[PDB]
RNA sequence: CGGCCGUAACUAUAACGGUCCU
RNA sequence: GUCGGGUAAGUUCCGAC
RNA sequence: GACUGGGGCGGUC
RNA sequence: GAACGUCGUGAGACAGUUC
RNA sequence: CGUCACACCAUGGGAGUG
RNA sequence: CAUGACUGGGGUGAAGUCG
């Protein structure tokens, strides 16, 4: 173990911990008028089982309307099962050849129940993230012994291997964010 | 018992429980319909039938039946409950009378036009 | 009752666009025509409107309370008799209830802003009414503006809107300087001494400059009036004058058969020369001694023609042009009668929607009290509070006489403004807005489906569409450009994927269970089917049980319509059942559920939806400069023309626009086509998108 | 006075199964 | 921290988990 | 123990 | 001053918490 | 037969709130 | 008497897991 073969697997580690934060902040099926809503509905293509971008767009005027643009009027409709359902639950309009989607609730109350289990989610992905952290560390104690850097030394390069993860802590706030904004969309 | 041990505790009633919630001693009740179901009936029998909850005006919400061969409700259209539980649909005490308020009627039915929304066919 | 014959009741229509000054004009005209205001109140400004300040303003008036604005002759300039004015329209374009209203009327006074000339809003209600047989009268109001010259006004009458307009009379002064009018058929030249009326009026001088317009204009009158009659013609064409009588004899014959617009001046605004215009509506425009009769067809198919005649003595007719809801005991529904009698407290018939009427309590609304009546008699109008079926259009007959007297029905074209909910909260006070809507107007419109696709409200007169929108989203609340027209769809699933395969083998459940199936999915034809939906077994029993085959494949049937598709059931897609495994010879209820449980797990996954969308029929029509603006619209719109013809002022373009893609769609359309264009929204097809609505739209769009 | 893994009807959770060491 | 409450708005406070 | 871009940790003698 | 978690054989310590 | 998933129905307890 | 984060047991269902 030298510091570098265990950065290129830390790096290697962190990213699927932070793609696993993606994943848990996309995968709740957002709060209800999202785009992260419909990839919860991965509709059939070409018989290939296509992710929500090859046949929807998706806009956002307010958080209480979703507009879903469709190209073409057959394609609304596919994506239209999408932000339906029950679990992904709106009630469509057309206006456009996109939904206008007005909501059911009482002025929405099913995106609140899974907005707070998308940031707890997306905790769970930092938590991850920093997980891979400890287990980097614990190659770095290795690596520490092997090249005989103190205990001293060995924590500053954790605490660096700490400052690494907060990069992708960063962008797991970034990610979030983003989140935030088809929330409030 | 005896006359002594009635003259104390003479023989109790019983306060008849009369399975109607749209109670209010009336013949039918008004409603507003929340939506139309089609839930599925008990161990005996099969086949969906159609039903739908009901928020009647003393507030009282409650699903009604919607018999006849040919339903025709909206999720806001106004119906009528009457009565008369229905087995195979549990909790589903309840019908929407057929040919009242903002609901519809059987449609080309000729038999039994009293009951269902038929009025003196095409002659 | 009556005591004035039919001839001695003038029906006339106000023909007015709101620029000639909606408000003052109509205050004016109530007290201007024969009394239907406080006694006296003629000299002097203020003292005039005291009438109103006391009690009601506005409506449609009949008038002659003998008391105040008549003449010393019987049925010469002004009253001694009933003259009943029931409104015209002559705002935006032609409607069906347009023309409705002129024929209930039987002569109008048409009346255009000084300055404005002819507006665009004017000019397509004439050339449109004009075919349907309207005889009108020019009233140039506003002479305390410019244009206050008969030369302005009448270039703008016979280009804009292709009447055929002529001097009859000269103005003294233009503008704020304007004061009188001459009168070029009595040869008087009157001078107006009040603001409000011109009691104490001078008959005056025609300004120098003005002698020579006087004397031209007089003989434009002459050149009119000679093409009346061949006699006239002749005598004209030599020089030889056309004397008092000639002229009088021409201007009657030329305005009852529609072949002229007379022009006249008088502001209403300055409130001077407006009473001389009244006048000679009375003398010249038609009386119901020119329509006693209302003619139809009968109700019972369309077998013979019937016709109607005034006389008590034969059964009642009437003709219901108006209804309001009095909070009194409800909607009262004005009507003309034509012939016969109705009296409180009858049976009348709907002879149009064939339905029974209860006539209750009958009344005259005069324009400041109310007045119960108990009967009508045939020439009278009147309101009955209560009817069943009979609303604006509506025929009114005696207990049954069936008989079409309505030929333009109160359900009207759906020319549509969007009121959009976008919350919960928005939704609710939807619903009691549209509720309430239709029990005061049953003839609006409204597209919905429940809990969204709603709402696109149409109205049935002028005031009216806009009336029933801005309750909506003032009082009652909306957020507005959301949700608007209802739909209904069916999926056309196809593509040719080889595999899908579920495979359960294990001891779960109960006793050990197996279902094999693997699944060829493959086009069928894109119908309009609901139900799609092709089987073929290329292997029978021995992929699963032969007696099972219909089990497990209901099982998945009824869960794929539930998975990732289009919201729509599995539908016009053909499924090939070609391989799996299990027992054979052994089957359970139990076996079915888990085989058709894993089937659809993977199921889902793979093919290629393809639906439809709603299209609509948009036919628009909007006067013709607009024909590029149509297209703009469309344009925006996402929208497309098959075919634009002609039709009259404006131009019908057939577009085909989707039903979807409307954003409120006649606020988008008149500020794109600059306020002139109306149209009507019908479904035209659900489509694929095919190749002309496709590539149309997004041609039109870019 | 433990871990790692797979798992039921929309997901998420996993009563359940497996497996390594006490 | 998350939910609830109080507030026009409550990194404190009160009730929960 | 010292060296040490204060010293200490680290590293080196 | 005192305490919890954690670090240290320990004195004590923490870019932790707590009165 | 009893957990333990779910989904509905009614109901006891509850910082307290009206 | 109405109501409340959460929480307890009861009842149905379709019947799943575990015995």
């Amino acid at each position: 173990m030298t510091l570098k073969e265990l950065y290129a697997e830390t790096r290697s580690h962190m990213q699927k911990s932070l793609e696993v934060l993606e994943h848990n902040l996309a995968g709740l099926r957002t709060g209800r008028a999202n785009p992260a809503l419909l990839l919860h509905l991965k509709v059939e293509y070409y018989g290939a089982h296509v992710p929500l971008n090859q046949i929807a767009t998706v806009t956002a005027p307010d958080p209480r309307t979703l507009v879903v643009q469709s190209w073409d009027q057959n394609a609304l409709k596919a994506i239209e099962k999408a932000i339906r359902d029950s679990d992904l639950g709106l009630n469509p309009s057309n206006k456009g050849d996109a939904l206008y989607i007005n909501i059911p609730p009482l002025t929405e109350e099913r995106r609140k129940d899974l907005v707070r289990a998308v940031r707890q989610y997306a905790e769970e992905g930092r938590v991850a993230i920093r997980n891979i952290r400890r287990e980097a560390l614990d190659k770095l104690k290795k690596l520490a012994k092997e090249l005989h850097l103190s205990e001293d030394e060995t924590k500053r390069a954790e605490a660096e291997i700490q400052k690494i993860t907060d990069e992708f802590i960063a962008k797991a706030d970034q990610l979030a964010e983003k989140k935030e904004q088809e929330i409030l969309g | 018992a005896t006359v002594n041990q009635l003259v104390r505790k003479p023989r109790a009633r019983k306060v008849a429980k009369s399975n109607v919630p749209a109670l209010e001693a009336c013949p039918q009740k008004r409603g507003v319909c929340t939506r139309v179901y089609t839930t599925t009936p008990k161990k005996p029998n099969s086949a969906l039938r159609k039903v739908c909850r009901v928020r009647l005006t003393n507030g009282f919400e409650v699903t009604s039946y919607i018999g006849g061969e040919g339903h025709n409700l909206q999720e806001h259209s106004v119906i009528l409950i009457r009565g008369g539980r229905v087995k195979d649909l549990p909790g589903v005490r309840y019908h929407t009378v057929r040919g009242a308020l903002d609901c519809s009627g059987v449609k080309d039915r000729k038999q039994a036009r009293s009951k269902y929304g038929v009025k003196r066919p095409k002659a | 009752a009556r005591t004035t014959p039919i001839a001695r009741y003038r029906n006339i229509g106000i023909s007015a666009h709101i620029d000639a000054g909606k408000t003052t004009t109509t205050e004016r005209i109530l007290f201007y025509t024969g009394v239907n205001h406080k006694i006296g109140e003629v000299h002097d400004g203020a003292a005039t409107m005291d009438w109103m300040e006391q009690e009601q303003e506005r409506g449609i008036t009949i008038t002659s309370a003998a008391t105040t604005a008549f003449w010393s002759g019987m049925a010469k300039q002004y009253e001694p008799h009933r003259i009943n004015i029931i409104d015209t329209p002559g705002h935006v374009d032609f409607t069906i209830e347009v023309e409705r209203s002129m024929r209930v009327l039987d002569g109008a006074v048409m009346v255009y802003c000084a300055v404005g000339g002819v507006q665009p809003q004017s000019e397509t209600v004439w050339r449109q009414a004009n075919k349907y047989k309207v005889p009108r009268i020019a009233f140039v109001n506003k002479m305390d503006r410019m244009g206050a010259n008969f030369l302005k006004v009448v270039n703008q009458i016979k280009t804009r809107l292709g009447a055929n307009p002529v001097p009859l009379q000269l103005a003294i002064g233009a503008e704020e300087h304007f004061t009188g009018v001459v009168d070029l058929v009595k040869m008087k030249a009157i001078n107006w001494n009040d603001a409000d009326q011109g009691v104490t009026f001078e008959y005056e001088d025609i300004p120098a400059d003005m002698v020579e317009l006087a004397n031209e204009w007089h003989q434009n009158l002459i050149e009119s009036a000679a093409e009346a009659s061949e006699e006239l013609m002749e005598k004209y064409l030599g020089g030889e004058e056309l004397t008092e009588a000639e002229i009088k004899g021409a201007l009657r014959q030329r305005v009852l058969n529609n072949e002229i617009i007379l022009v006249t001046c008088g502001s209403a605004f300055k409130n001077k020369g407006v009473q001389a215009m009244l006048d000679a509506v009375i003398d010249y425009l038609p009386s119901p001694v020119d329509v006693p009769a209302i003619n139809g067809i009968l109700d019972d198919g369309k077998d013979t023609p019937a016709e109607r005649h005034a006389s008590d003595d034969e059964p009642f007719s009437a003709l219901a042009f108006k209804i309001a809801t009095d909070p009194f005991v409800g909607n009262l529904t004005f009507f003309r009668v034509y012939s016969g009698v109705v009296n409180s407290g009858d049976t009348v018939l709907n002879s149009v929607k064939a339905a029974r009427e209860r006539f209750g309590r009958i009344v005259q609304m005069h324009a400041n009290k109310r007045e119960e009546i108990k009967e009508v008699r045939a020439g009278d109008i009147a309101a009955a509070i209560g009817l069943k079926d009979v609303t604006t259009g509506d025929t009114l007959c005696d207990p049954d006489a069936p008989i079409i007297l309505e030929r333009m029905e109160f359900p009207e074209p759906v020319i549509s403004i969007a009121v959009e909910p976008k919350t919960k909260a928005d939704q609710e006070k939807m619903g009691l807005a549209l509720g309430r809507l239709a029990k005061e107007d049953p003839s609006f419109r409204v597209w919905t489906d429940e809990e969204s696709n709603q709402t696109i409200i149409a109205g049935m007169g002028e005031l009216h569409l806009d009336i029933i929108v801005d309750r909506m989203k003032r009082e009652f609340n909306v957020e507005a450009n959301v949700g608007k027209p209802q739909v209904a769809y069916r999926e056309t699933i196809r593509q040719k994927v080889t595999d899908v395969e579920g495979k359960h083998a294990k001891q779960s459940g109960g006793r050990g269970q197996y279902g094999h199936v693997v699944i060829d999915m493959y086009p069928l034809e894109p119908g309009s089917n609901p139900k799609g939906y092709e089987f073929i077994n290329d292997i029978k029993g021995g992929v699963i049980p032969g007696e099972y085959i219909p089990a497990v494949d209901k099982g998945i049937q009824e869960q794929l319509k539930a998975g990732p598709l289009a919201g729509y059931p599995v539908v016009d897609m053909g499924i090939r059942l070609h391989f799996g495994s299990y027992h054979d010879v052994d089957s359970s209820e139990l076996a079915f559920k888990l085989a058709a449980s894993i089937a659809f797990k993977e199921g889902f996954k793979k093919a290629k939806p393809v639906l439809l969308e709603p299209i609509m029929k948009v036919e628009v029509e909007t006067p013709e400069e607009n024909t590029g603006d149509v297209i703009g619209d469309l344009s925006r719109r996402r929208g497309m023309l098959k075919g634009q013809e002609s039709e009259v002022t404006g131009v019908k373009i057939h577009a085909e626009v989707p039903l979807s893609e409307m954003f409120g769609y006649a606020t988008q359309l008149r500020s794109l086509t600059k306020g002139r264009a109306s149209y009507t929204m019908e479904f035209l097809k659900y489509d694929e998108a095919p190749s002309n609505v496709a590539q149309a739209v997004i041609e039109a769009r870019g």
